[PDB]
């Protein structure tokens, strides 16, 4: 009996991966890169493995203090794609080719499942090589590997109450197929592009 | 004897090559098949009692030398296996251990500072580079962890010759290769040469031989 | 239409769920299950490949001359090399390691781990260990005459280069400590007047297949970034 | 009754859902499907147009 | 999809239910059940002993 | 007809292990170590056996009152295992591998099933001997018998409300396993930890 | 005649064993078998008009004794059920009763106090202890319920011996010996003796003998 340590069992954990409070009175809203890199807990699971595959399970939960409305909320996911929004009443979230999710507070979290979005086999999370054929380019960082933006504003006009919205996404990723195991980090991170170490 | 296209090693106690990751090259269900499949030998490196380590990031490290320099300065995308020998003559007296591993995906990363690795600090070439911290791989990682990756043992006690048979490890089925090196091989001295009164050189050969290549 | 009712537990969400949720992008193709090499199915595949331990765990030893142990004629005749507390919990030898760091993303393990050690040294270079394995609660062995009664190896530095040590069934599951490793030397180091005199150990430890982890928990290693 | 509980992503509207809905007039006969000429079942039919 | 409503009696909390509730953590192992001599099935056992 | 006298049908009541009200505006939260030691009704019960084994079902009620919001909780049971929170805010709360629960006030209340959480095959509810090697070790504590710890918190940012909020913990045990009758106590309890008795 | 392993008990009326919780001692599906197996005899205790009653901890009451006490303090841990004689001779014109219980996990509990008893006052050792409160068990349980446990009656009128043969009663598969008792043998004079010119000693003697030892 051996069947907790299966490396499906051993990655879907719904870590918490994002956490922004936006005010509202990025302007007002957040948007928020889908990648691993955030937080070191999940960011070194997934960094024991060369090549990932996976389906996320992206939980936004969401709280209301106000410095209480029954607020409605948009939780629009543009891929590696389309433009995303820069402000918060912009044509982009009236869009209908952006897989949008409305939601209130008082219901219970959303939930939606982002697809495995690259355009090769799995995800290069170690990625040895530049992007671009600048030599300035960016190291390490694949251009199929990217995810996409899940961007968030609040669905309502202007209300005469100033709150802070508290954002809380929770990832789950599903189906998991991992390739290429890797010696486990000791040194700790500098940055969240590369993997460089302090020493 | 291992002959490959036109030239070849003439070794003479072949160590049980080291099948990476079970697989083998294969091609995939334009194609030269003969001309690049040769052994492409590397330079000797000055290996003492003080020296840290060497790594060469295929295919980075051929993209100079013969067809396979002109065959990937014309074309676009390639797809070919690795066959690496490394090759290191020393007498009976001498000590010493070798770690020779090919990393895959082997992305740097620089000592203290938040600055990424640039051109000229990963794509070295022919020549390879020397590690500036072997103990934790220049990456954070640990090199006591470092043989889960397809690794052999050249104990300068037991024997003198370390064959790896790389395959194709890309979720791509083709890439470009001269903005991406998969294999980063590595040949780290874990117990150090030596040796009194002769405390100086014992070369290592590497002999870097790419097979099943496809080109478009 | 159909009569329901809600259940005590209802519209929470639970971090460890398992349910079917919507899909964001229906009808998008993904890219095929191209075959990748070397796929990983079951991390005991991880903690089965061997891994070098820290052994020279004294102080002033930063880096690589942690993982070797330097044997030579100015060795003690016979006192003592070292000493390997079996904690994969704990601090030791055996902190960093593949056994090591994935039996810290687990509470309660299991197993029977073992080790391999391996000598470096030129191959005129002669010579006899003790590798001796204390069971868990038995005291750790400070002279030979004591190391030589337990379950021990009487290991020659000839053609074995490598001695294969099995540690049985541990259990291990706050300072605990459940077994040692010590390795005493029997000779004296001959080398030959060509060789240098300071030889070196390096060990390998690597779980069996009985090796068994469950009750995930995260791991300590990391703890608290830019950009 | 059925004993029921409230998933996560309930109550929701997602934009690219795929489910039965209500109809308004129910009970009201369409106009049939008479044959229109040139039908399209694809978008690579366009594409394949020079 | 599933036309429901809810009956009277939903959404409480009875101290004597009987319902599968979700596990908190799935996919953990139990110990195994090695037998341990003396297993009461019955509270009579017990009021039968003098 | 005697199938009520049986011992899951004698046990398995859900009673109130646990309530305690914690202040918002243990530091404005609190930390309940799950154990069968706290009410004397149940106690008695469950200090009828030698040995348990049983899957709990913890369920959590709360209710609000204010010196009426809609507020979010979070329930993250830590095993013997991991380590707990210690603050409201730490790093803990937003870890992936302990099994939290998010729900609200408005909700039906909370549950969730805790395993067989023991590393021996049954709960030693009497222990005879002592825990470490050290001689002043705690007496009749079984270190593989810790269930772990209920961390509860509340996962909003300071609201200019000063309340405080009654939690209340229900333990079912179900599928349950008992070995070993005893004489049911006879003489009060003393302390929660050992079986002292007065006189 | 009861001959385990080397030594043994000449017992003239050998009364009806109680086999504890229905079970009976067997091996686990290393092991000595045959030295461990033999009966260690306790003390002959005092046993008078006014005598409150004795407990021996198993197997805290053997960690001194032949081969289990040796094959203790080597090990780590033990897996062994027991059997128990208790031999109390005794005339005809002699009366009382003596309750023979064997009690698992027997958590001890002290008098007037909310602090937790120390190693002082649970391992006693070969020698036993005296119960403080022998009507509550020392534990706030009741005397009049303890027939719950394996128990057999020493009553003088009608026998003068009680053998229980004890399993291996506890949920791990095996136990660290030294810091964990199962059983607690625990002979309670539940009708005192009683003789007028002769009001002295009637001892009592117990027979210990571990049975199906295994040890790592």
């Amino acid at each position: 009996g051996v069947s907790e340590t299966l490396v499906e069992n051993f990655l879907s954990r719904a870590a918490l991966v994002s956490k922004r409070s936006f005010e509202y009175k990025d302007k007002n809203f957040f948007k928020w890169t889908i990648n691993t890199r955030s937080f070191v807990q999940l960011r070194r699971k997934l960094e024991l493995f060369t090549y990932l595959r996976f389906d996320a399970e992206i939980t936004i939960l969401t709280t209301v203090a106000v410095n209480l409305p029954d607020l409605t909320l948009q939780a629009m996911f543009v891929p590696t794609g389309a433009l995303t929004p820069e402000k918060q009443d912009s044509f982009h979230w009236q869009s209908g080719s952006n897989a949008s999710v409305f939601f209130k507070i008082s219901d219970p979290p959303a939930r939606i499942t982002i697809p495995f979005m690259c355009i090769n086999s799995a995800y290069s999370v170690f990625y040895d090589g530049f992007a671009g054929f600048e030599k300035n380019g960016l190291y390490g960082i694949n251009p199929a590997d990217t995810i996409g933006n899940l961007c968030v504003r609040i669905v309502n006009e202007h209300q005469p109450v100033g709150f802070t919205v508290t954002v809380r996404v929770y990832m789950k990723p599903k189906h998991i197929k991992a390739w290429a195991p890797r010696p486990p980090r000791t040194l700790p991170y500098m940055s969240i592009a590369n993997a460089n170490y302090k020493g | 004897q291992l002959k490959l296209g036109n030239s070849a090693i003439v070794t003479q106690e072949a160590a049980n090559y080291c099948c990476a990751y079970g697989e083998w090259p294969n091609y995939l269900p334009t194609q030269p098949e003969t001309a690049t499949d040769r052994f492409y030998t590397l330079k000797s490196v000055k290996w003492e009692t003080g020296s840290t380590g060497w790594w060469w990031k295929l295919p980075d490290a051929l993209n100079n030398i013969g067809m396979f320099g002109q065959n990937v300065q014309h074309h676009y995308l390639y797809r070919s296996g690795f066959l690496i020998h490394v090759q290191c003559n020393a007498t009976k007296f001498h000590q010493g251990a070798l770690l020779v591993v090919a990393i895959p995906e082997h992305q740097r990363g620089a000592h203290n500072t938040n600055t990424s690795p640039g051109f000229d600090d990963i794509m070295k070439g022919e020549e390879g580079g020397t590690f500036n911290h072997p103990y934790v791989l220049d990456d954070g990682t640990s090199l006591a962890c470092a043989t889960i990756f397809p690794h052999q043992w050249i104990n300068l006690r037991t024997n003198n010759s370390a064959t790896i048979v790389l395959p194709w490890m890309n979720a791509a089925p083709m890439d470009f290769p001269l903005r991406h090196n998969q294999w980063t091989l590595a040949i780290i001295p874990v117990v150090p040469l030596g040796t009194r009164t002769t405390s100086s050189m014992v070369p290592i050969t590497v002999s870097i031989a790419p097979m099943c290549c496809e080109f478009n | 239409g159909v009569p329901t009712y809600l259940l005590p537990g209802s519209g929470q969400f639970l971090t460890t769920d398992d349910h079917s949720s919507a899909p964001a992008l229906p009808c998008f193709n993904p890219t095929p299950e191209m075959h990748i090499p070397g796929q990983v199915r079951n991390m005991l595949e991880v903690v089965q490949v061997e891994s070098m331990m820290e052994i020279n765990n004294t102080e002033s030893a930063v880096g690589m001359e942690r993982l070797k142990v330097d044997i030579s004629a100015l060795t003690d005749v016979d006192q003592l090399l070292f000493n390997i507390p079996l904690d994969i919990q704990l601090d030791g030898p055996l902190r960093n390691t593949l056994v090591g760091n994935i039996s810290r993303y687990y509470t309660h393990w299991s197993g029977s781990l073992e080790m391999t050690f391996m000598f470096c040294g030129s191959f005129m270079a002669a010579g006899k260990l003790i590798l001796c394995y204390t069971p868990p609660g038995g005291s750790c062995p400070t002279t030979r005459e004591t190391a030589m009664l337990g379950t021990h190896i009487v290991w020659d530095f000839g053609l074995q280069s490598s001695v294969t040590l099995i540690i049985p069934w541990i259990s291990g599951s706050t300072n605990a400590n459940v077994g040692y490793v010590t390795c005493f030397m029997q000779t004296n180091l001959i080398v030959p007047s060509e060789s240098s005199d300071t030889c070196s150990l390096i060990g390998f430890i690597a779980a069996k297949d009985d090796f068994s982890l469950r009750l995930m928990r995260d791991s300590p290693d990391i703890g608290q970034l830019h950009a």
